[PDB]
């Protein structure tokens, strides 16, 4: 089980395994020491594509945060980390929410510049389409969204939105740029999740490992 | 102007002979176990084909001003055959093996066009009907393709339905239980379940494994439970080489499964290679209440091999075309030149009829 | 809640067998004269679907934002294969064998839904390409049914054409005198051919069944025209060569037959058979039926409905339940014979399968009927 | 004046949109022929609106993917995006003025060294899901896509596709993972492009800068 | 969420309704006393008919005649239809619209897939005047709608382009690949396209001094401008850029001779207007000859239109008590003459039952009088 | 043929628009004084909305969504919708609408696919006066727009009916079939029907004596007329029939107690008005308590529609002035049109025959006639 080569080969199939798909940055940062505990760590610095561990049955993709639900629940990868926000916006259906790492936690938050109330239908941008419907539809209403990637604190400044939803930890930027956060919509966190097939069908190897990481966090 | 839609495809000769031999040897495999095929309609009135959705293309009918859908499922459609059409006082059996259309691709498929072939035992309560589906799913898959690397997934919804039953949940509680279980959203989860919470959170947490969920948790329940193990042994007994896992919270389409689920899955697969389970009263919409247990797959996903075709020279002489005729009894596939056309206008020849003769190149 | 459709149903196990056969028998009686299978979609572009309407049931994507149609006719699709999607340097074989629904029954048929059989020669400009086709249509219906008091239509619009070409006639006349033929509406025929070369066109619809009286009330004008001689000879060469092939079957000629004139460039054939208003199956050539998808290839082919071509009960033996190795073993061989079996269920008697015809049963393991 | 009031209405100015990063540093000294220079470092600063040595010109520094998007909207008069943004974003409300010639690559195709084209409709993993299309149509060709957002080297390696749709610059990225460019669908570099509403109306400030922005690029 | 309406569509509640309404009848009457005739389109027409100049029409099988319709998308081609068959009028004739349209998906930036489509069309006219008529009137309806302050008028002229299309003696795909470049001002992909085509400086000065006509004249060779059809196009841009620049000294006018927005239907001038922060013009029109002859006749046109909602105050409702007393009913109908909101109290409601209210019918010293409050 | 509009549907011509337009105005205004608020519904909404009340529906799919829209085929449940949902005002409302409808086919006997339905909604308020008032706006309304001479008012009442449903202990099942039987007055299954049916003789009389209050009471048994809830619905009809024939003393006014069009959303008064040789209502209407549950707060509610070209050609005055901007010209022209004459000038060199429909000249500047 165990496997100290930083050359060892984890190409091509890798079936009899998981793969397992981290979130580049900060997901990564807090996930890593986590994953020690469960006896799998990398064996080179990332910041020097399919890596190996100390696991021979375990490789690791870096990904970006956007596609880790993606190879999810596709099988490309058998279990992944991605935020709370990501997971419930790409669509959870595919794929099972097994652990609450409690890490990198923020808020979904509406967020505007004193404005005053805007009389007809609301414009929202986000990056969060479909989470930014379920919040108004909750409260009884419905919006105009645009869909943008990033800089969601300049939209309200430009008038592409009259609000924005986006994620909020300190709330600096915001107040930066002359935004307040308004409502809370949920409480977000990195989550481990898993690829339907890979749980069904390679319980023997998950379930030691998810239960590792279950210990470690809590 | 050539443009196909996005998911659909020609199937061209090479990849049709290998899914047409498919096709017959699927139905036939399940003819002589007694599934007598039927073709149902490509189109029925909507309310038809949705008595079980956004899946469904729509049109209207003329000649009613109804709406019409194009099947996305044959399931509801052969119990409506079980229920009204065919009121057989006993035991039926039925497969199909056709095109269902879907709006957009479901379960991470290529195609919006696929080739569903399916199974359905109606008219018997006792759990060994679908130890027989289980066991028609798992031969036809090992007769089409090979259940090496394969793993059957056991479930049973009457575990979920009896302890729902037993804490006196109300349909949304359950609606939303049901909708955690089959996303295991075991954080949600827990802050859901905080009645009997914590046998509802138990059987997410310790869904694959019978044993350590029996100590972390009725006669329904308990009947549920044995359905299941007495399904576990059985088949492991008839497949020693399979796979075997359990899951009681594979709860896809719960309003009307009503027993055991049933899917295989295969290695680099994220969409079982077949699934099933038990519906009793799945046709009760249509007229009579039948018991009802039934799986289906994609015909394409247990499917490209060139053709030989031989070209014999223009010409009615006798001698030519008994040779012909002899070749084509064996299987052969033979065309004649046409008119002066030479050897060149069939490229994709592979033999030539040259005593009549044939030979390679 | 049960309520089908009009003019679509269920095919029951009884038809479901016979027709699957036929299916079966068809395909592979075309595959081994060069006719590969394939499957069109059932869904395209609608623009793909009527390169040739009313019938065809229309949707809307939402991917493109484009209207699709349901295959109405594989025969535009196959030509999209032959032009686009497969362009063999070549002459090239395809046959298939599917649904296709309709808006509304046509052609007297009972069903929104016929299956649809049907070949496709490509890459062949002669008339020997046609004969084939003929030959291959009637070889099939003989295989399948039956030719017994069966009729050949044997047509050929470039008569019609020919003469239309060299009388200078514009499109709208042409387009006029088409309904008037297909409708033989000689007495509106009378009147529309009196004001150039009318009474060739008279002649046409007047003498359509019989070449030696069309041929006596033809111009020598027309008859010298090299397109209108080698349409005639064409169709003559066809008449032989088919009669002497089949000599049981009756053969006629009907020269303004011009069903979809705007599409076929030659011959026409289609089979009749008694008490049916609808032909068995129908065909023609039609050059350059895949130049709207890509490269103009020379093309000829037919259809038919295979439900027309076709309900015997079924056999269904019953063993006990049970997995010891001499009662499988005698399923096994059994079923290897093709026979249906099936084991009682649980405690269920023989009753639980009323439509049981035979049994299986320890006398060593034997079959005998109910 | 590094505080100069460029909130709110400017509608009697230029909203210049520029891509973060590598697009920003070659914009800068062209902009500089322009007369238009920040005045403080973006990158030690969290605020997203700059002014300028331009009274009438402020700053957006945006990712690459809303340039676009702030463009045709008419949220920025003008910006700096890549030719294969642009044209994946779709490019038909908005003028592209200026090859400024930077950040040149190429958009490619791209797959495992020597592999065999497979039979079927060919699986494409890109973030160009429109110019994928386009590319394939352009040789009577039709592909299954799944667009991801990076990493795209990857996506073969794990099966998500038969080949990629990417933007190549070394290629070693490529060569690195056992891929290798296969087909070049076009020439790739940052453009400067207009809001119509803007170019049509702000004739009188756009046209002495974009005049200037062309003169620096042609040196 | 069974209150939940369709992306891009929402009720015109009557605060909005009330402004849109007086804002729809003045301009259609501003139309009528300068001889635009209303017409009521059909909403729904057999798809051939509206798809004679398309993915934004919503499309429906008619149950009576087995054909596909469309839910109009734009009158344009319905008035030219009427233009060409219905009314064929052997002279002059003058339309104009104002009705909803729909869209499968939003257009222009627009919030809604069902704007309010108000046009006018001018047909059975050849000469410029026609079209200086119609930028007029646009720009008049506008002014009396909302304002012109600070708006931007476009002038453009497709024949400029399709005179040197013809003189160069390019081929349609050519032309096509061309007014695409245009359309989007690709000018680098124009550069590259125009190197070896013949006249290609000229459809190269086209694109890169669209906005200044002096120095396009500068950067044009002569061969072109002694072409007698480019410099007809070009005498119709200069002398509707003068009268137009006559007529509203106070309005911006600018030119852009590769505006060429519909360019297969479009013949001659170009106009639309823009206004500060909006990246959609409020009204864009153009020069369409014969527009109707898919319909009959082919007959010169040409016409504008905008949305209406691009061009919402309090209600004020008076509360009289219940009662059929003369006198009372007498001072309602007075007020009710004079315009005012009038309701009565029903049963036994008091004035709370209508919360909403901001005045009250109320008898002091034995007269009927309206008070706030 | 390509300029064939669809069967019901047609141009409104400018003639035809000048009258409909300027009726359209009065009415909106005529409402607008009594305090129903303008408001414009969407013409396309999710199919449930549009339903919550079938055929008539023209049905598309959302590309957005991929869910099913209608077009509006009216707007009574649209606004209810508004008043339950979107403006929840605590206390009375009143809205009113003017705009196309569509039908996928003809309704009522009507010419037109696409009516121009104009209605008014009274929402908050339980008592009858409720109704009075609604009955009362819409006779107001029709005498505005067109005229009551020779017009007929019959009024009736559902709660009759529901209320001897109710105390009979009628199934479900038994009501709909009564309900169907009484809207077509079949008298002879009506007999047959209420044989062997509890409290028969009621049922019966309620049909026969459908139009006479007095006949109807001579003929019902003392036990249903005790009832409260039969007696509350016969008071509240009996006082609407005399406060309407006091405000409306040339109107004829009559009963129907069986009248039940959309029984299963109407909850009490009835109200429709007929004009001689037609069989189509000018306008109907009725109290639909709870009409906007389905969208949230369950809301009292009455109401009416019509169309507004059965309420519903003169020729149009154009004047003629030269082409020119001479400023006593212009001038002359803005007076002109100031006072709503249609004025045009002259373009280029177009004469007077340029514009074949003028009445009048501009030729000091003077209009004269032509
Ligand atoms: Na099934
Ligand atoms: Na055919
Ligand atoms: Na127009
Ligand atoms: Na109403």
């Amino acid at each position: 089980v165990r496997n100290d080569d930083p050359n060892f080969n984890v190409m091509g199939n890798f079936d009899h395994g998981l793969t397992l798909a981290l979130s580049k940055g900060r997901i990564l940062k807090e996930t890593l020491p986590l994953l020690a505990t469960a006896g799998i760590n990398l064996l080179e610095d990332p910041e020097k594509l399919i890596f190996p561990t100390t696991h021979k049955q375990v490789r690791i993709l870096i990904l970006r945060a956007s596609d880790v639900p993606t190879y999810v629940e596709n099988g490309a990868a058998d279990l992944g980390v991605a935020g709370k926000d990501v997971l419930m916006e790409h669509g959870a259906q595919h794929v099972y929410e097994l652990l609450d790492l409690q890490i990198a936690k923020c808020k979904l938050m509406t967020a505007g510049k004193g404005m005053e109330r805007p009389k007809g239908r609301l414009k929202i941008a986000t990056k969060y389409v479909n989470l930014t419907r379920q919040y108004y539809a909750s409260l009884g209403e419905q919006v105009d969204v645009i869909k943008l990637y990033g800089s969601m604190e300049l939209a309200p400044l430009v008038g592409l939105g009259d609000y924005i939803v986006d994620v909020v930890d300190t709330g600096n930027t915001l107040r930066a740029n002359g935004l307040e956060p308004l409502e809370e919509i949920c409480k977000v966190s990195s989550r481990l999740i898993v690829n339907k097939a890979s749980f069904k069908r390679k319980q023997v190897l998950l379930n030691p490992i998810i239960s590792q990481l279950e210990q470690a966090v809590q | 102007t050539w443009l196909l839609p996005d998911g659909v495809a020609d199937v061209l000769p090479e990849q049709a002979q290998v899914i047409e031999k498919l096709r017959r040897e699927a139905i036939d495999f399940l003819a002589v176990r007694g599934y007598q095929l039927v073709y149902t309609p490509f189109i029925e009135y909507i309310e038809s084909l949705s008595s079980l959705d956004l899946v469904t293309f729509k049109v209207i009918d003329q000649l009613s001003g109804r709406l019409l859908g194009i099947r996305a499922d044959m399931t509801p459609q052969v119990a409506r055959i079980d229920a009204h059409v065919r009121p057989v006082e006993g035991v039926a059996r039925y497969c199909y093996a056709g095109t269902v259309l879907h709006t957009k691709p479901q379960n991470f498929n290529a195609t919006r066009a696929p080739l569903q072939l399916g199974a359905e035992l109606y008219g018997h309560d006792s759990i060994e009907a679908d130890v027989e589906m289980v066991d028609v799913m798992l031969g036809l898959i090992e007769n089409a393709y090979t259940l090496q690397g394969a793993h059957l997934d056991l479930g049973h919804v009457g575990l979920f339905r009896s302890l729902v039953k037993y804490a006196g949940l109300s349909k949304n509680e359950e609606h939303e239980l049901s909708d955690l279980y089959q996303r295991k959203a075991l954080p949600e989860l827990a802050e859901f379940t905080q009645n009997m919470g914590s046998d509802f959170y138990a059987l997410g947490r310790y869904a694959s494994d019978l044993d350590a969920l029996q100590a972390h948790l009725d006669a329904e329940f308990d009947a549920a439970l044995n359905a299941l193990k007495t399904t576990l042994e059985q088949i492991k007994n008839r497949w020693p080489a399979l796979n075997v896992g359990i899951d009681v919270v594979e709860l896809r389409s719960y309003h009307y499964h009503t027993g055991l689920m049933y899917a295989v899955y295969a290695p680099n697969r994220a969409a079982p290679l077949a699934q099933g389970g038990r519906y009793d009263g799945i046709g009760e919409h249509f007229g009579r209440a039948r018991p009802a247990t039934g799986f289906s797959c994609d015909l394409y996903a247990l499917g490209f091999a060139e053709i030989e075709t031989v070209v014999a020279p223009k010409g009615t002489e006798a001698d030519l075309l008994k040779a012909i005729a002899n070749a084509r009894s064996e299987g052969l596939r033979v065309v004649q030149l046409l008119g002066n056309d030479d050897l060149s206008s069939i490229p994709y020849a592979t033999h030539q009829l040259v005593q009549w003769n044939i030979e390679k190149i």
